[PDB]
């Protein structure tokens, strides 16, 4: 073994604890993105770090994009910081992980109809509908996606001891269905 | 430099004159009024920005692609009129 | 008779009642159109269960309990009308085919033929 | 989705394209309902059999049948692009074992009847041409 | 319609220069003003949108971009302009509306 | 007389039922409150019985709010020859 999977995305959600008005703070502000026609919902970003937060007039803020916690967290606290900048009474409060997205490389071609064929009642294999299969882990609740290249997806996890659990519960089951 | 702009101006003024001639007439001032309009106008006529429409604004990531239709611009004390632009700008 | 009915038969029952239109209403008036063509018959045949459809021959209709029929196909014409103002080969079923018949493959055989298809002259 | 599942369960082939040119349901609503069905089927406890169907289609002998059967049995044992879908590897497979042949059918009309891309059949002929070696029969 | 954008050119700041000079230095009538514009406005919007024939690209760095009651505002830091000449730019400001 | 099709059967029966072809013919194929009261007395002064849908159809706005505007300062008949409609 020995690989690590990396983390790719954190969908974290941070509560200001006010109230907005979408003219006014889409006309006084820099780098942001409103539409009601499409997304009730201001986009605003920062360089540094890369992130998107999602702005709603009910104070709810979502921050995702980050590569790390400490990224989502400070990046979080910039969003927080501009809107105390524009001349609301913001708070930042309630800061929850919600999402964290990593991958891997097996590095050998992995039988998805094998272990779709095993594993019957965790995995959904559709090569037509989608080339992946959909592997659904109890324990940790982990959705894994298994391609052949041997790319590895994981998702739905609050922590990374869930994505690294779930990467060494798999590991042993995708060396039983290898080829080369 | 360019000889477009100035038949463009030449229209705009002849047809401006000519369609505001109407409600002048219609106020009572004066013909020589208009023209002394026309004559001041050419007269006065001898900081970047470009005005236009948009038809489509595009972003993948950190690169923004924009779809510009009819606009004049204004760049280093020259201006321009363009009927199709393309913006392929990078973001930070 | 069968051959004439095959004949004749068929192209004037079709002709006879073809055309069948929908009166449309809107607030402006619309109708639309179908109408059957020439019908077209075909040899017999046998569409199996996984899906092959291959040639039927009499000795094999009756060892396998088959139906010995011909595919039968239709031009269908549609038209949509808005009120004068005017802006496909459809399978419609299988007929069974009489043996001996000139839409039977045995009507064209000879006796050595019938001898390589197993049927008695 | 019953359809479908009864086509799955009587070892049938029938295609996503196929019905949905009989029902239009949407494609991603009818995956979801069909995934969810497919749930519900568990909790109350194979291309190959598309090749003479497409072979029905085109009016094809037997032996160019079975050729695309040892073709597409192969083709699923070299690996090398795995898929891509079954309906692909099948109607590229049917184009390799028909181009072995004398019987013109060219690509646009393959593409057209069969409703595939011809830059996808050209694509999966340019590696099956190179894994051409392995794919003889006799 | 025809936006009121096209009053911030060259051109069209020297027309509301030329007609605030006739309101202020002289005695021309009031509103009528507003016509010129109004006729300004539209003999731009039609010029520009039949008498022209040029085709602009601008490549450079992103620094600003908003949106708002279907306004496009970019400012872009470094951008090249391509007429059809080359054309080197610091800072260019970009305000466009909806064309539909 | 009738003109039989000599062709391999297969295409034919492949045009009958599903081909994965479909389509090719076409047949048969068919805000602020204050200013939402006053646009609707406006209405009102341009006629003072219509119908909620139809203001629906002239306002052109969020559908709720104009729902809102109606029950506070129009009567909805339901009967009548002015039925369904604020006055």
């Amino acid at each position: 073994s020995g690989i690590v999977p990396t983390l790719q995305n954190i969908v974290a959600t941070v509560t200001l604890g006010c109230r907005l008005d979408l003219k006014t703070v889409a006309l006084h502000a820099r780098n942001a993105e409103y539409n009601p026609k499409r997304f009730a919902a201001v986009i605003m970003r920062i360089r540094e770090p890369k992130t998107t937060a999602l702005i709603f007039a009910s104070g709810k803020m979502v921050v995702t994009g980050a590569k790390s916690e400490d990224d989502s967290k400070l990046a979080s606290r910039k969003y927080a910081r501009i809107i105390q900048k524009i001349g609301f009474a913001a708070k930042f409060t309630d800061f929850k992980i919600q999402n964290i997205v990593g991958s891997c490389d097996v590095k050998f071609p992995i039988r998805l109809e094998g272990l779709a064929f095993s594993h019957g009642t965790f995995s959904s294999y559709e090569p037509e509908l989608f080339p992946g299969l959909i592997y659904r882990m109890v324990k940790p609740k982990i959705v894994l996606l298994i391609f052949v290249s041997g790319k590895i997806v994981l998702t739905g996890a609050k922590q990374r001891e869930e994505i690294y659990q779930a990467f060494e519960a798999i590991y042993p089951v995708l060396s039983e269905f290898r080829k080369m | 430099s360019n000889a477009e702009a100035s038949r463009v101006y030449e229209i705009i003024v002849e047809s401006v004159v000519n369609e505001v001639r109407e409600d002048f007439e219609n106020a009572g001032i004066d013909e020589q009024t208009l023209q002394d309009l026309k004559n001041i106008w050419q007269k006065k006529l001898t900081e970047n920005l470009m005005l236009c429409l948009y038809d489509k604004v595009t972003r993948t990531k950190a690169r923004w692609k924009c779809s510009l239709k009819d606009g004049v611009v204004t760049i280093n004390r020259n201006d321009y009129t363009f009927q199709k632009a393309q913006v392929e700008a990078e973001w930070v | 008779s069968f051959n004439q009915f095959v004949d004749y038969t068929l192209q004037d029952i079709i002709c006879e009642d073809s055309t069948l239109i929908l009166e449309q209403l809107a607030q402006i008036s619309r109708k639309y159109e179908i109408s059957f063509g020439k019908i077209y018959v075909t040899k017999p045949m046998v569409n199996e269960s996984d899906g092959v459809t291959h040639a039927l021959y009499p000795q094999e209709a009756r060892l396998r309990n088959l139906t010995y029929s011909s595919g039968l196909f239709v031009d269908v014409k549609k038209r949509t009308y808005e009120l004068k103002y005017e802006l496909g080969k459809v399978f419609i079923g299988r007929l069974p085919i009489m043996l001996r018949s000139k839409n039977c493959y045995l009507s064209e055989a000879t006796e050595s033929d019938l001898y390589k298809l197993k049927e008695c002259p | 989705a019953s359809i479908l599942i009864g086509c799955r369960r009587a070892e049938v082939a029938r295609t996503f394209k196929e019905i949905q040119s009989l029902i239009h349901v949407k494609t991603k609503e009818f995956g979801k309902t069909l995934n969810i069905m497919k749930n519900i089927l568990r909790g109350k406890s194979q291309n190959l059999t598309y090749i003479p169907r497409f072979c029905s289609h085109l009016g094809l002998p037997m032996q160019v049948t079975t050729s695309a059967e040892y073709t597409a049995k192969k083709c699923k044992e070299i690996k090398e692009i795995a898929g891509k879908s079954p309906i692909t590897i099948a109607v590229v497979s049917i184009y390799l074992n028909i181009l072995l042949f004398q019987i013109p059918i060219t690509a646009a009309k393959v593409g057209q009847t069969l409703q595939v891309t011809e830059g996808t059949i050209k694509s999966g002929y340019k590696i099956l041409y190179e894994h051409r070696d392995k794919l003889v029969d006799p | 319609g025809y936006y009121e954008l096209y009053r911030r050119s060259t051109i069209g700041n020297s027309l509301v220069d030329a007609l605030d000079t006739l309101i202020s230095d002289g005695r021309i009538e009031a509103s009528l003003a507003m016509r010129v514009l109004e006729t300004f406005d539209k003999v731009v919007a039609e010029t520009l949108k039949d008498n022209t024939q040029s085709k602009l690209t601008v490549k450079g760095n992103l620094d600003t971009y908003g949106f708002c009651d279907d306004v496009w505002t970019f400012i872009v830091k470094n951008c090249q302009v391509t007429v059809e000449s080359v054309i080197s730019v610091d800072k260019l400001r970009i305000v466009a509306c909806n064309s539909k | 007389r009738i003109t039989t099709l000599d062709e391999t059967v297969g295409v034919t029966m492949s045009h009958t039922g599903m081909s994965m072809r479909s389509d090719n013919s076409n047949f048969l194929k068919v805000m602020p409150k204050k200013e939402i009261l006053d646009y609707l007395f406006k209405l009102f002064d341009e006629y003072d019985y219509w119908s909620l849908k139809g203001l629906k159809e002239r306002t052109r706005q969020p559908e709720a709010h104009l729902k809102e505007c109606l029950d506070k300062v129009a009567t909805l008949v339901k009967k009548g020859p002015y039925a369904f409609k604020y006055t």
